[PDB]
């Protein structure tokens, strides 16, 4: 059930061709989503960004792999939505895959892998440790990147 | 553009966050926009803005301002925007802002204002926007507001206003937007809104309104009206008579109980109508005139019938949600050409006619779960278009139509236990996700489509036993056990002599084992009959009485064998004591009665799952040992704990008798052969019972995971392995059987 | 982490001060929180007891909006009239070109 | 080597949510590309569009699933670039995958599947027959669609389970043989 996440970087050469650098990662397919292979453009989403019910502000194109870094639970005493609800909302907004950084919220794996009778059609992956910090650095340093979740 | 103030060529000066304690100096005399927000100016001295005659926009946000001199803003005759939010002002500076004859936008939010002087806002004849929210106001400043006839937008949210008096807004004819959310408003007088003929947006969310605000009838130009998160319970008839131009009404999160029948009639511009929890409503709302509805939602009510002309009136209806009601008969949905999503779950629909869903060319998602549907017309889905999601789960279905279903992506039928037939896989070309009451219906679709429940190893599709090696092993066990058990039974019970307890117990274990042999024979015969086509037979076998009979036979045989072994070992130990204790054992009748009691206990143990439902139907093998259930786990853990306690009891009894046994006493005594035979029997039985026990204990430990085929194979190969093994030891290792067979041969030859 | 109560390096601010606005800034592929005393252009402040949040001006043809459906000023070529942007002043109202809105 | 292709159609709701309709398809992974899984926006693409070496007119974003419809070789007596060259050029232009429609030219199947020592890092799929015409209809009828090529690893890995089954069968047979040898040894000793 392990997931291999590949991060790709572009540089549009003047002649027109593309050269790619790939960086490896490792996550785990959460039980909240199917264990399929997905791919798309990485778009970080704030944990509070999935709260809003007015999606007209952030109409994204279909097929964006969302990266959400969960924060420590005491900093959010009252949540608007559970992690499953946040993932389902992201899938509603056109995300082809959802990646959660659960380093600061070790219970997220618990409420994700928990027995749910309504699995999501798209994969849900969580990362932690060196992989999570590497992915977050890639997110907050490079201008654009594309993720390739494989099974 | 003197330092530290940033300055561009558009006469706009920015000095935010420079830590100034007073207004900056040395700036251009032609400055038009000055921004000194985020600074530390805690007081504005007199005539502090006498160097900017041409100022137009001024910002003082986040300055911790506390006192403004009355002459501080003197000479600002061209000021248009003045912001003073996020400060420490406690009273509105009426004296200071009196001279701003050209002000158009004033901000006073995020302050600690408690009282507005009666003479405030005098001279602000050009004011258009006023911010007053997030303050400590306790009442509407009627008189100060009366001096602003040109006001267009006013906000008073996040305050401590309790009620609105009559004619609180008699002036302010040009008002358009009024905000009052997150207040403590509980009472609105009848003529509180009189004079607001131009008002379009009224906000009253998060308040304490108990009754409906009848005063809104004096707002002919209302377009949006939100009072959600309130305490409104009853909406009377003709509540929105005075607002014919309504577009959206926010009324969710309310303790709604009853809604007037004619409350939402006319209202030709209303777009969405969502009412939940109106449990005292019995009739469908009278929506005549309302032709602009694009979404309807009436859940949690007692509505029983849908009017026929619903599709004729609401031409532009898009989504229709009518769950949690008492709807019995569905009308003709013909004419709802724009309908996309229909939700009707948790209702009392008992049938679907041919013409129910005729003309829904744009239908995409249809929900009918948790109803009483017992019959669906074969052509009921002939006229559907791009239908992607269908849900008929938890119903009384017996057969499912398939015509016109080629476009489906997701289909749900879980809970239709009466649905035994198999769905044809050729009518669901585009299906991707499926749910069925029984996993055996999923066999056809898989092309080895995420369908549930998964057809795991414990629920095979093609072959019941599986691998040819396992099939051969089970066949061999069956034949060996059957033949050897008949041989042993005939030999032991073919002599009309007094039967000692040892021989009687050996024969009793043999006849008990015969039933496990019969169970294995049933398994092999069922597998042979259903070779390759077990999917068809699986549902009939599991739900039928055959699985119950096989499971009862298996459980009864196992438990009777175990209890018989217990009683045999106890008898052996007692007789070993009696050998030098009395020299004669006289417990024949008592031991026979105890054996009968053990047999009856085995019968009751086998019959226990029969009263329960689903215990024997977990697997086609009909064994209680599950893949994980909540009741079956309890039954299996009870049974296996009893068996393990039995095993340790016999083990400790045997060790005790061995310790009390003298080494030289086994040289030539006849009972030595019998005690060695019993030792070997308990040896093999205890060894072969461990794997089943440990695999039944496996799901209780989450750290270890085993693929289903492993436990399936080991249970098929190990549960009846003692069955074939037990008589082999007696026939090939007990010298007494030689004399017994000779006596039987002599009897046969004599007869 | 300016004017912030709980800040992180990846998500920026997660909870602003009491009387401050929490605005989510979209910077290409990276999104993070921010606290401002007033919502930026194209957004309107919405006061609330648990947190104040910026929201996009949903009124079409608008630059700065007082509320969800009230525009203080539209872009060039459009006329202010009761918080609505009109390419031409309706009947009974004459355009004013100097400061760009409808007048009587 | 079977390839499963899903074609997704978007419908942006006014609220901001997305509604999807997926159409199934089946192709075959060619030996000229890896048997991975890919996904990206579908971009129709003329066979002669790769002939030009001026890429400035074809600056697409990275990660687009290319769809190429071949034609009869008669009308193209001199193909400037072979099919493998076209796949390589498309990949160089940032295509995450290439889906060929080889129904018109069946020789492209053996041209892609011929023994070559230069496989491409991105999958190359070929489709033919009714599947090809269906995919062509979707691509030239709908405006924008997203393809999801799934490798779909083959039938369940029953290797280790089969070894366990043979282990159990061998254990049973060895036990039977041991019992038989013990019994004949005891018979000889008693005799
Ligand atoms: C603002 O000015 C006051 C009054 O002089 C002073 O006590 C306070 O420290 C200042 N705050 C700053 C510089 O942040
Ligand atoms: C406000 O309305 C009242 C009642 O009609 C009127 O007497 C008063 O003059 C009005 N005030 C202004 C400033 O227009
Ligand atoms: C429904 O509304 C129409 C139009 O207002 C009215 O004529 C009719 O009497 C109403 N019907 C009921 C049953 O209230
Ligand atoms: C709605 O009110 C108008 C007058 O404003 C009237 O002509 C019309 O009949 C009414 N319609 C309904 C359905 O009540």
């Amino acid at each position: 059930e392990t997931a291999f996440v590949e991060v790709v970087l572009f540089e549009s050469s003047p002649s027109g061709d593309y050269t790619t650098y790939t960086t490896g990662l490792t996550g785990r397919f959460s039980r909240a989503g199917a264990t399929l292979s997905a791919e798309g453009e990485i778009v970080q989403m704030h944990p509070l960004g999935l709260c809003n019910n007015n999606d007209e502000e952030d109409l994204y194109e279909y097929g964006w792999v969302g990266v959400v870094k969960l924060e420590q639970p005491e900093l959010d005493p009252k949540p608007c939505l559970t992690v499953l609800g946040k993932a389902k909302r992201a899938v509603q907004r056109g995300a082809t895959a959802v990646i959660f950084d659960v380093s600061e919220n070790p219970e997220a794996i618990d409420q994700l892998n928990q027995g749910s009778e309504d699995p999501l059609k798209r994969p849900v992956v969580y990362v932690k440790g060196a992989d999570a910090i590497k992915l977050m650095n890639i997110v907050n340093k490079q201008k654009v990147a594309r993720a390739r979740i494989q099974h | 553009c003197a330092a530290p103030c940033s300055c561009d060529g558009d006469r706009r000066v920015d000095c935010s966050g420079k830590g100034l304690t007073a207004v900056p100096e040395g700036l251009s005399a032609f400055t038009q926009a000055l921004d000194i927000s985020m600074n530390n100016i805690t007081q504005l001295p007199e005539d502090a803005f006498k160097n900017f005659p041409f100022l137009e926009e001024l910002q003082l946000a986040g300055n911790d301002l506390s006192f403004i001199h009355p002459k501080a803003l003197s000479g600002l005759k061209e000021l248009k925007v003045l912001t003073l939010q996020n400060n420490q002002l406690k009273t509105v500076p009426s004296e200071a802002i009196r001279g701003l004859s050209a002000l158009q936008s004033l901000r006073l939010d995020a302050n600690h204002i408690t009282s507005v002087p009666e003479d405030s806002f005098e001279g602000l004849v050009q004011l258009r926007h006023l911010w007053l929210d997030d303050n400590s106001l306790t009442e509407v400043p009627v008189h100060p507001l009366s001096n602003l006839p040109t006001l267009q937008a006013l906000t008073l949210a996040l305050n401590k206003i309790s009620s609105i008096p009559d004619f609180a807004f008699t002036n302010l004819s040009s008002l358009v937007v009024l905000h009052l959310h997150n207040n403590k408003i509980r009472s609105l007088s009848q003529h509180c809104f009189d004079g607001l003929d131009n008002l379009e947006t009224l906000d009253l969310n998060y308040n304490n309104l108990g009754e409906f605000p009848q005063a809104i009838k004096a707002l002919p130009s209302l377009k949006e009206l939100g009072f959600h998160s309130n305490s409104i319970s009853v909406i009377p008839d003709g509540a929105f008579d005075g607002n014919p131009l309504l577009r959206t009404i926010h009324l969710y999160d309310n303790p709604l109980s009853f809604v007037g029948n004619s409350a939402f009639h006319n209202l030709s511009d209303l777009h969405s109508l969502v009412i939940r929890g109106a449990s005292m409503v019995q009739q469908f709302p009278n929506l005549t005139g309302t032709v602009h509805l694009e979404s309807l939602t009436l859940t949690g009510t007692k509505i029983s019938s849908i009017p026929n002309n619903l599709c004729q009136e609401q031409k532009m209806l898009r989504t229709l949600d009518l769950s949690y009601n008492n709807i019995r008969d569905l009308p003709s949905f013909n004419g709802c050409h724009a309908l996309e999503e229909i939700s009707l779950q948790r209702n009392q629909i008992y049938q679907i006619k041919e013409g129910t869903f005729q003309g829904l060319i744009s239908l995409r998602i249809l929900d009918l779960s948790r109803n009483l549907i017992h019959e669906i017309h074969s052509r009921a889905f002939a006229t559907l278009g791009p239908i992607t999601n269908l849900d008929v789960s938890f119903n009384e279905l017996t057969s499912f139509p398939t015509e016109g279903l080629n476009g489906l992506n997701q289909l749900k039928l879980v809970g239709n236990f009466k649905l035994k037939e198999a769905l044809a896989a050729k009518d669901f070309v585009n299906l991707r996700s499926l749910s069925v009451p029984y996993a055996y219906q999923c066999c056809a679709f898989w092309g080895c489509i995420h369908c549930t429940p998964s057809t795991g190893a414990f629920k095979p599709c093609e072959y019941l036993l599986g691998s040819w090696m396992i099939r051969l092993t089970v066949w061999f066990i069956f034949l060996v056990a059957l033949f050897f058990n008949l041989l042993v039974i005939l030999t032991t019970f073919a002599s009309c002599t007094s039967l000692p307890s040892s021989k009687l117990f050996i024969g009793l274990i043999s006849v008990s084992n015969l039933f496990m042999g019969i169970y294995t024979g049933i398994l092999t015969f069922l597998d042979a009959v259903s070779w390759g086509r077990f999917a068809e037979f699986g549902i009939w076998w599991e739900t039928g009485s055959g699985c119950k009979v096989a499971g009862f036979l298996a459980v009864f045989s196992s438990e009777s064998a175990i209890f018989l072994l217990m009683l045999a070992t106890v008898e052996r130990s007692l007789s070993a004591k009696d050998i030098m204790k009395n020299g004669k054992s006289n417990h024949l009748k008592q031991f026979r009665v105890a054996a009968l009691l053990a047999f009856l206990g085995a019968t009751v143990a086998g019959c226990f799952p029969l009263f329960h439902r689903g215990e024997y139907s977990a697997s086609p093998l009909c064994l209680p040992f599950p893949t994980g259930e909540t009741p079956s786990l309890g039954f299996t853990v009870t049974l296996v704990l009893l068996n393990s306690l039995a095993f340790l009891l016999m083990a400790v009894i045997y060790t005790k008798l061995y310790c009390n046994l003298e080494k030289e006493d086994l040289s030539e005594n006849s009972q030595s052969s019998m005690i060695k035979h019993v030792a070997w029997l308990i040896f093999t039985n205890c060894i072969f019972f461990c794997p089943v026990a440990f695999f039944s204990f496996a799901p209780l430990i989450t750290a270890i995971s085993i693929s289903p085929e492993i436990m399936k194979s080991v249970t098929l190969i190990f549960f009846p392995l003692p069955a074939c093994l037990n008589p082999v030891l007696y026939v090939f290792f007990n010298p007494k059987f030689k004399e017994d067979w000779k006596l039987l041969k002599r009897r046969v030859t004599k007869k | 982490c300016k004017g912030c109560l709980s800040c992180s390096k990846d998500n920026g601010c997660s909870r602003c001060q009491q009387k401050l606005f929490f605005f989510l800034r979209r910077e290409g592929m990276r999104q993070y929180g921010e606290c401002l005393h007033s919502c930026p252009s194209g957004y309107y402040g919405h006061r609330a007891p648990d947190m104040n949040r910026c929201a996009r001006c949903r009124i079409e043809n608008c630059d700065s909006c007082f509320s969800k459906d009230f525009c203080t000023k539209c872009k060039v070529g459009f006329y202010l009239h009761r918080g609505r942007c009109f390419d031409e002043c309706p009947d009974g109202f004459a355009p004013l070109e100097e400061t760009m809105e409808c007048v009587e």
